[PDB]
């Protein structure tokens, strides 16, 4: 080497600069901070009581953090179609609020919530706009559902002077005038009720029993900071050269235990010339040393 | 009436620790010896950020409202504090234009479409701003007309809100049975920090040829 450098086949006695030696570092330990204020997921899936078609309720989800991987994981989920989004990378994209809307329809019905479709629930009582943008969720609920007997809650309507537009409601409970007569808000001949309650029964076949529908939405106006995904805070290894990364301060370097005392609001120190040389682990809380 | 502050609205920066260093910052500041109003009540503008001292052992001073037109048909921010404690709130409100037993609360008349939450003598200082969507709150209670001394102001809270800010208000309580406003400008500074990190002077690099 000290041949190579210097360019010859005969060195004369002297010392020579020939390299450098820098210590490797290994694995690269991500830190963050917790979820803490997070998706309460478990209402808009599990209430003991679900809403109608043509009245549903629309639950919206403020700045929090979302663990998507408790959907995913969890049941057989009948049908699971996201459309804007691929269904894996939910927890890199986020976006200023999601909204999880909710009802009852009839199993061979699951197929029209979808962009683009027509039908008695795609027209009337629930449409989805064409630039879709979340990502539908369905699953059946037949022992929880459905009495011997008859359940008579569910009221799907079937008349409407026109087809809705995207996102819109419509409670409204007027008589329906088919004819050319008016009927001045009473049932008879060419004047109907608009609603229809689904019969709901144990004893019926797959696509007429209940089927449970969640529809997540999302939406990214202008916020800078909204509620997003989950990340993640690797163990704190010390005394050995590591790539760390501390909720975004990203370095290199040998981490140890400090014995500065920060005040109670500051993360990390810096030195004269402005290098970040402490930080404090965020789950923990204790300052330690950042030495190259 | 009109007052001069002497060395009053420093606040740290950001996070990040730091021992005696003599550290030079750009910011928004109240200047040195500025010309704050005097109240002993109406609307005022915002147009950057806003100190805002009050002495009184009892609690007159119960809170802010800030906004563009304190009104509904845009949103507003409203922070309180009954005898219980602090409540944030950002809805769209109609409040009173002059808004304020122990029965209480004239203040608004509507509380529609909320989009953010919470519930839960003396010299205390404050430091509101404004940016990128934040609206960061700075704050010290220091206990002994303002006086003369040097204070730091530590970050208090934290704000995603998005809300545009032009205007702002006090809220009093009143009897049934003293306060200032100062503004921020961009000036440079030279803060000396403690060995313990604490900011104990600064110079205000626009005053005299000195600084
Ligand atoms: C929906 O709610 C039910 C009841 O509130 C949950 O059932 C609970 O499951 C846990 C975990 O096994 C048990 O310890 C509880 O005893 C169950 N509750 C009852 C009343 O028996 C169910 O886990 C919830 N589902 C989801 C997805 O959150
Ligand atoms: C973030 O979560 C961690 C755990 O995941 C919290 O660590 C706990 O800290 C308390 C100290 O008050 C300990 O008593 C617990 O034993 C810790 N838990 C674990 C699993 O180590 C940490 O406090 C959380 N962050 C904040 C800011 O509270
Ligand atoms: C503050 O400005 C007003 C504006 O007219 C002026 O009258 C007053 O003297 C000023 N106060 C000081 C302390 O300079
Ligand atoms: C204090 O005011 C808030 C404002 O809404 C209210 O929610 C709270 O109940 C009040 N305190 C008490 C004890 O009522
Ligand atoms: C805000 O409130 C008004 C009146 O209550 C309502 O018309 C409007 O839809 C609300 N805003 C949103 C985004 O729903
Ligand atoms: C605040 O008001 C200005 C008026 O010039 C407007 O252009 C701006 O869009 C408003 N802020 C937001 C976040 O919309
Ligand atoms: C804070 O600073 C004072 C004086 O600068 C020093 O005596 C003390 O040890 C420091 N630490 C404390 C009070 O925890």
């Amino acid at each position: 080497e000290t041949k190579c450098t210097l360019k010859s086949f005969t060195v004369e006695k002297g010392i020579y600069q020939t390299s450098n030696f820098r210590v490797q570092p290994t694995e690269s330990i991500v830190r963050f901070p917790n979820i803490t204020n997070l998706c309460p997921f478990d209402e808009v899936f599990n209430a003991t009581t679900f809403a109608s078609v043509y009245a549903w309720n629309r639950k919206r989800i403020s700045n929090c953090v979302a663990d998507y991987s408790v959907l995913y994981n969890f049941a057989p989920f009948f049908a699971f179609k996201c459309y804007g989004v691929s269904p894996t990378k939910l927890n890199d994209l986020c976006f200023t609020n999601v909204y999880a809307d909710s009802f009852v329809i009839r199993g061979n019905e699951v197929s029209q919530i979808a962009p683009g479709q027509t039908g008695n629930i795609a027209d009337y009582n629930y449409k989805l706009p064409d630039d879709f943008t979340g990502c539908v969720i369905a699953w059946n609920s037949n022992k929880l559902d459905s009495k011997v007997g008859g359940n008579y809650n569910y009221r799907y309507r079937l008349f409407r002077k026109s087809n809705l537009k995207p996102f819109e409601r419509d409670i409204s409970t007027e008589i329906y005038q088919a004819g050319n007569k008016p009927c001045n808000g009473v049932a008879g001949v060419n004047c109907y009720f608009p609603l229809q309650s689904y019969g709901f029964r144990p004893t019926y076949g797959v696509g007429h029993q209940p089927y449970r529908v969640v529809v997540l939405s999302f939406e990214l106006l202008h916020a800078p900071a909204t509620v997003c995904g989950p990340k993640k805070s690797t163990n704190l290894v010390k005394n050995k050269c590591v790539n760390f990364n501390f909720n975004g301060l990203t370095g290199t370097g040998v981490l140890t235990e400090s014995n500065k005392k920060f005040l109670p609001f500051q993360q990390f120190g810096r030195d004269i010339a402005d290098t970040t040389d402490a930080v404090r682990d965020p789950q923990t809380l204790e300052i330690l040393d950042i030495t190259p | 009436s009109y007052t001069n502050s002497f060395t009053r609205g420093v606040y740290y920066p950001d996070k990040v620790f730091r021992s005696s260093v003599l550290h030079s910052t750009q910011d928004l500041f109240l200047p040195f010896f500025s010309n704050v109003t005097w109240f002993h009540n109406p609307v005022l503008p915002f147009n950057d950020g806003v100190y805002f001292a009050s002495t009184e052992k009892s609690n007159i001073i119960r809170g802010w409202i800030f906004g563009t037109t304190l009104d509904s048909k845009t949103q507003s921010l409203l922070i309180v504090n009954n005898a219980t404690n602090v409540v944030i709130k950002v809805c769209e409100f109609q409040f009173c234009n002059d808004p304020f037993m122990e029965s209480e609360f004239r203040v608004y008349s509507s509380a529609n479409n909320c989009t953010f939450e919470y519930v839960s003598k003396n010299l205390r200082e404050f430091v509101f701003k404004n940016i990128d969507g934040y609206f960061k709150i700075y704050s010290k209670h220091t206990p002994i007309d303002l006086p003369q001394g040097f204070s730091a102001l530590e970050p208090l809270v934290d704000l995603p809100i998005g809300i545009n800010i032009t205007r702002f208000q006090t809220l009093l309580a009143l009897h049934r049975s003293a306060y200032y406003v100062g503004y921020l400008q961009p000036r440079t500074f030279l803060l000396k920090y403690n060995e313990n990190g604490t900011i104990t002077d600064a110079v205000d690099c626009a005053l005299d040829p000195l600084s």
